[PDB]
């Protein structure tokens, strides 16, 4: 538990992820505030998203709870910031690092999955009117993901 | 006619048909000693039609060694006459009687006959009649640490359920014309060849929906074959398969016939040569009793042992048994012939009561036929056991002293136990301790803590409570009841009402924990088990864990410095469904139940909380604007629940219920279908509503339908309760009001400055000021499954059924809805009795202070199949630290309250290890990757001061130790695990 | 022709391929270069995922196309 979390934190400290920066809030080891930078060749370019991660007591035998904080216009992300992800439900094993989850979240930001969406209206717009979806996403990432 | 308010937990184990057939059976019980009375208690709680007792023997003092319904004022009275009055109060639906004399013909009046404390000749005479007349005959006996059970249900017993598992069901993707059936993706049917299944809700093959059983050919973990379905169709789309179970015919043999050729059941596979010994030994006991005017051999007597062994030799020769008798074990049985323990009595009573239920319900697989059990490893060896010390002393503990002696009685009488929880297992454990006399000496004590209150549903298996006790604290009732059972425990019991957890450390501190002798868990959640395990590890105290699940049960023993802790044996976690599945794409009734639960919470709980907080917090709106994820949602909820949609009578509540029905079952489905039409395809060209996705269909409100009316009634009742109005149930008013309702037009919408801020301000300025409404509060609807008149389960059932109708899913009745939504754990009284017996049998091992790990046993059992197993505890893992052997669990470092720099220097010097991380709970005190300035600022502080500064919380005055977790690297740079640090403040 | 493929780590890999080359061949090359199994490869170009059994030309992939590879999953 604590040793595994500290090992992950030390590994993150030694190697700067550049595109990511996760760390405990204040001095609490069971509440982290990770930072993600929007991909350049994506509608979310030039945006910073802050996520809250809460580790369960039985970590790593249980997946952590990850929630977005910055507003995002994505098919698989609800208003509450939830994430429609598989590795957090069943594929979770006591072998996946938080860095892998952050990389997966970056990939999900890179390309959505409208086939099994979480926000049906956004998915419908994505499948029907791609340009309107792009414009709305850019407007949102400029209004919310900057400053 | 089944009382679902009392047998709520038992119905999930037995069923409606099982209990209905059980409530028509009469049970006669011959013998009313501890085992007999325990069996009677379990049967009465079970719910049989009636119970008849027969025991004319006058009471004696030693008979109180295990009979908890006898008092010293009852000496000289027949046991049945003084037991019937106390037994009749356990359950109001189970009459209890007493018969003065027993004629053979009278036996025709009963359905089951249980026999204890009867000679072999009388047992044979009774069985020779109860066999050919098709009456169940069960004979039980308990001699010291040995027990025997015999079952005989006739030669043509029909058993319906053979394993206790529900029939295997699954959802079918499609079936070809060759009988090949495949489940959905990554779904295992789990069936085997030769099984029978039935199909329902299959599209394209309606004929297969009739349900006629068909053969099963397992073609793989995900596919199987049923045969030829050419005639009925060519291809079947979707559908559900359900296992079909066929009854089995089991033929028992009578006692007279089974004496010569017995059929044994082995309770443990490491020692399978004992039961042949016990079969002879018990018969020898009966013969010796017949040879000495019914007087059993005196305790630890050599002459009587020799005579008993002679009887054993004669009987073995007579019955042509080609087994070489073991003199040691047989003479051991001779020594304990007059013994009478309460743990063995409880264990065998639970088992035999389960057998009676099997006989009555024609369910589960019964014993076939002999079951001989022994716990001889529990006999103490650190005290003096002989004929001089084991002689009776004329006290109520003679039945135990005759096995253990006075020295072990003193050892027991000075215990200081701690029982956590007061559930069924807690009550049974307390009863056993009261009977054994645990902590009745000068230095003894008992403490029991539990924070729950007695409910009606708890009365089915907690026999220390009564209907007049509903609503009171469990600990008080248990303490008073056990003081009444054993007057010597007056003032020797302390009952708390506190939840054992991190917040109770102010009461259960070091002073409390340093005087205990053992800790016994009776909890039902893993969190408390883990916390208690950590506390025991810190204080090094023996622990007794026990758990049940329906008819399965397990018991574990943790001994300091000897075995591993319970946390290392953590169970797999629970299951949760993807949010995307629950929100939009359900495919099972569980999904709809979870969705209905969320709907309930979001309708009657959260808006109410927001409104109340707005009318309580002076600065609620501003905080919620910049705190809530959807401040607009909060503001709209407040506006709707204050001004826009504030009901004035019940008619408005009905109108609101109709509006909510349309909004949740007609408009949302239309919007979802608009986003994803029924003909939509994926990015790969595959159809969308295929496989795990089912196309929903909007529902039109039909008042005459039952489910719609139920939903309307439930929603109106909950809304009125929220607003504190008066509900009504006559259909006339509902029909009148809902007749004149005009649904507002709705069509799916595609969408397509500071107006938003101005919209929020417009919402806000419409809200009445908090001062205008002072003292006006709305009552949220807190979910409560146990109350049947709060319309909670009704609402969940109605909503789940409606959503199932949306997605063409099979609705479930109120029974299954209550089972799933409330996460009710099935429980039985027999399982409780068995687990209590096992725990109390391990307790005497703990008292003796046995050191070897082969002397302890963790037990597991399943009564649906008559399975019992015992395995040695796992030894604590060891490790190498600084070239020394260290126990991973039971080791710690004890250090004073020194500064951080001194601690680091000590670890660098004494242990030769470099500290890289130091934390205290959930706070990071020190790390090797922190900036130098912060470290230099933190080094000269003492640990207590550092913890207070970092945690922003002063240490409590009662704190006397700190548990620090340290990760340190070796000299080479290799991480090495070390035990925790116990800083002594 | 030549193309560039960008990974989740920001790395760019230059590949010499043909529009008629199958997606299987590209995934095999990617596995050879990085050791990432083809099943776990998710190639994206212009918001479209390349699928096995097709060719680059099927996706209008042309000279020096800035493609991308990301982890595989779903849910
Ligand atoms: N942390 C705890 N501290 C103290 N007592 C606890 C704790 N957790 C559970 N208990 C007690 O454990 C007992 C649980 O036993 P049981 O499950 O048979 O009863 P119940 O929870 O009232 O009933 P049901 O399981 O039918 O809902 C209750 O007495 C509860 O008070
Ligand atoms: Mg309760
Ligand atoms: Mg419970």
């Amino acid at each position: 538990a604590l040793k595994r979390i500290n090992r992950e934190l030390a590994d993150l400290g030694k190697d700067p992820p550049s595109s990511s920066s996760a760390g405990p809030v204040g001095d609490d080891l069971f509440h982290w505030q990770a930072t993600i930078m929007g991909p350049a060749d994506s509608p979310y370019a030039g945006g910073v998203f802050f996520l809250s991660i809460h580790f369960p007591t039985d970590y790593p035998f249980k997946p952590p709870k990850v929630n977005f904080t910055t507003r995002i216009y994505h098919p698989n992300i609800n208003s509450n910031g939830s994430i429609c992800l598989d590795i957090l439900r069943d594929q979770w094993s006591p072998a996946l690092t938080i860095s892998k989850v952050l990389l997966s979240i970056s990939s999900l930001l890179t390309d959505p999955n409208p086939d099994d969406p979480l926000v049906p209206e956004i998915a419908h717009v994505y499948k029907t009117d791609r340009s309107r979806y792009e414009l709305s996403a850019r407007e949102w990432t400029r209004k919310y993901a900057i400053g | 006619t089944i009382d679902e308010g009392l047998y709520s937990r038992q119905l999930y184990v037995l069923g409606h048909e099982a209990m209905k057939q059980m409530s028509q059976s009469n049970v006669l019980i011959i013998g009313c000693k501890g085992l007999g009375v325990e069996i009677a208690k379990n049967v009465c709680l079970a719910g049989v039609k009636s119970v008849t007792l027969y025991d004319p023997q006058p009471t004696r003092i030693e008979d109180l060694s295990s009979q908890y319904f006898l008092t010293e004022d009852d000496i000289g009275v027949p046991r049945a006459k003084v037991t019937v009055s106390k037994l009749a109060e356990l359950n109001q639906y189970v009459p209890v009687s007493v018969v003065d004399e027993l004629s053979t013909e009278y036996l025709k009046n009963f359905k089951c006959v249980v026999v204890t404390e009867t000679s072999l000749t009388k047992q044979l005479e009774i069985n020779d009649f109860t066999h050919k007349n098709h009456i169940a005959y069960i004979a039980a006996d308990s001699r010291g640490l040995f027990g025997s059970i015999f079952c005989d249900f006739g030669e043509n017993f029909i058993c319906t359920d053979t394993d206790g598992n529900e029939p295997l069901t699954g959802m079918i993707a499609s079936i070809t014309d060759d009988g090949v059936v495949t489940m959905l993706e990554e779904t295992r049917h789990g069936l085997e060849n030769g099984d029978f299944v039935k199909f329902t809700e299959v599209k394209g093959m309606p004929g297969l929906n009739d349900g006629t059983p068909r053969k099963v050919e397992v073609k793989g973990p995900y596919t199987f074959s049923i045969g030829s379905v050419k005639d009925l169709g060519s291809a079947g789309y979707n559908g559900v398969f359900t296992q079909v179970k066929v009854p089995t015919k089991i033929s028992f043999k009578s006692l007279r016939e089974s004496l010569k050729d017995p059929e044994y059941v082995y309770p443990d596979f490491g020692k399978m040569m004992r039961p042949p010994q016990y079969h002879i030994a018990f018969q020898a006991l009966s013969a010796f009793a017949d040879a000495h005017e019914g007087s059993l051999p005196r305790p630890r007597n050599d002459i009587d042992a020799a005579e008993f062994f002679e009887f054993c030799k004669k009987i073995a020769s007579t019955l042509q048994f080609d087994v070489e008798l073991d003199e040691k074990l047989i003479k051991e049985i001779s020594y304990q012939a007059r013994g009478d323990l309460v743990a063995m009595s409880a264990f065998l009573g639970g088992a035999v009561a389960q057998e009676v239920l099997k006989a009555t319900t024609s369910k589960f697989y019964p014993l076939k036929q002999y079951f001989y059990f022994d716990s001889l490893e529990s006999l103490p060896s650190s005290v003096t056991i002989s004929e001089e010390t084991c002689k009776p002393r004329g006290c109520r503990y003679d039945g135990q002293i005759a096995v253990f002696g006075s020295e072990f009685q003193e050892k027991i009488a000075s215990l200081s136990t701690f029982l956590v929880g007061a559930g069924a297992i807690g009550c049974e454990m307390l009863k056993n301790w009261a009977m054994m006399g645990v902590a009745t000496g000068e230095s003894g004590h008992i403490s029991v803590t539990d924070m729950d209150s007695i409910e009606k549903s708890n009365l089915n298996r907690q026999f220390l409570f009564r209907p007049r006790d509903v609503g009171k604290l469990k600990s008080e009732c248990a303490s008073t009841a056990v003081s009444i059972m054993n007057p010597s425990l007056t003032g020797k019991i302390t009952s708390y009402q506190e939840r054992v957890g991190p917040e109770s450390e102010g009461i259960f501190g070091d002073e409390f924990f340093e005087k205990l002798s053992l800790v016994t868990n009776a909890l039902d959640n893993v969190e408390a088990r883990m916390y208690v395990d950590r506390r025991c590890v810190f204080f090094e105290k023996p622990l007794l864990e026990s758990g049940t699940l329906g008819t399965k049960g397990n018991t574990q023993v943790v001994v300091p410095h000897l075995t591993e802790s319970y946390g290392s044996s953590q169970d797999p976690p629970e299951k949760s469904f993807p949010i995307c599945t629950l929100k939009n794409f359900p495919n099972r009734i569980e999904h709809t139940i979870a969705w209905a639960r969320d709907l309930f919470e979001g309708l009657f709980k959260q808006p109410i909380d927001n409104v109340n907080m707005y009318l309580s917090s002076p600065n609620f709106l501003e905080t919620s604007l910049k705190t809530s994820s959807n401040p607009r949602e909060v503001l709209e909820n407040i506006r709707d629940y204050l001004v826009t949609e504030k009901p004035l009578s019940f008619e408005e509540c009905i109108m609101w219920a109709r509006l909510q029905f349309d909004k949740f079952f007609n408009n949302n489905i239309q919007q979802l279908l608009f986003n994803f039409p029924k003909d939509s395809v994926t990015s790969t060209g595959q159809p969308f509503w295929s496989g795990p996705k089912r196309a929903p269909t909007p529902l039109s409100f039909d008042i005459h339908n039952r489910e719609h009316f139920d939903f309307i009634v439930a929603a109106a009742s909950l809304y009125a309760f929220n607003y504190g109005l008066k509900s009504e149930t006559d259909p006339a008013i509902y029909e009148r009001v809902l007749a004149g309702y005009n649904p507002p037009p709705f069509a799916p919408k595609s969408g397509i400055a500071n107006k938003d801020k101005q919209e929020l301000k417009s919402i806000a300025d419409s809200l009445p000021p908090p001062s205008s409404l002072v003292g006006f509060r709305l009552t949220p609807a807190e979910f409560e499954k146990d109350d049947d008149s709060n319309h909670h389960i009704d609402f969940i059932t109605a909503a789940s059924n409606l959503r199932a109708m949306n997605y063409d899913i099979t609705p479930a009745d109120r029974f299954k809805t209550k089972f799933v939504a409330g996460k009710i754990v099935p429980a039985m009284c027999t399982s409780t009795a068995v687990v209590s017996g096992l725990v109390c049998l391990e307790l005497v091992k703990l008292v003796d202070g046995k050191k070897k790990i082969e002397e302890y046993k963790n037990g597991f059992f399943n009564l649906a199949i008559g399975l019992f197993t015992f395995s040695d505890p796992i030894a604590s893992p060891k490790m190498k630290v600084n070239g020394k052997e260290i126990d991973k669990i039971w080791d710690r470092y004890n250090l004073p309250d020194c500064t951080l720099q001194e601690l680091i220097d000590y670890f660098q010097k004494e242990e030769g290890l470099e500290v890289t991380m130091l934390s205290s709970g959930v706070s990071l005190l020190y790390a090797n990757f922190q900036p130098p300035k912060k470290l230099a600022e933190r080094l000269p502080l003492k640990i207590s001061e550092l913890v207070e500064q970092i945690t922003k919380k002063k240490l409590e005055p009662f704190r006397k130790h700190l548990v620090l977790e340290i990760c340190c690297d070796d000299a080479n740079g290799e991480d090495v695990e070390v035990p925790f640090i116990c800083i002594k403040l | 022709m030549q193309i560039f493929v960008k990974t989740l780590t920001g790395k760019t890999i230059t590949l010499e391929v043909e529009s008629s080359d199958t997606i299987d061949n590209v995934k095999s090359k990617i596995q050879d270069k990085e050791g990432i199994p083809p099943d776990q490869q998710r190639l994206i170009f212009a918001g479209k995922q390349l699928e096995d059994g097709r060719t680059l030309s099927d996706y209008n992939i042309q000279k020096e196309s800035t493609l991308h590879l990301v982890l595989r999953l779903r849910g």
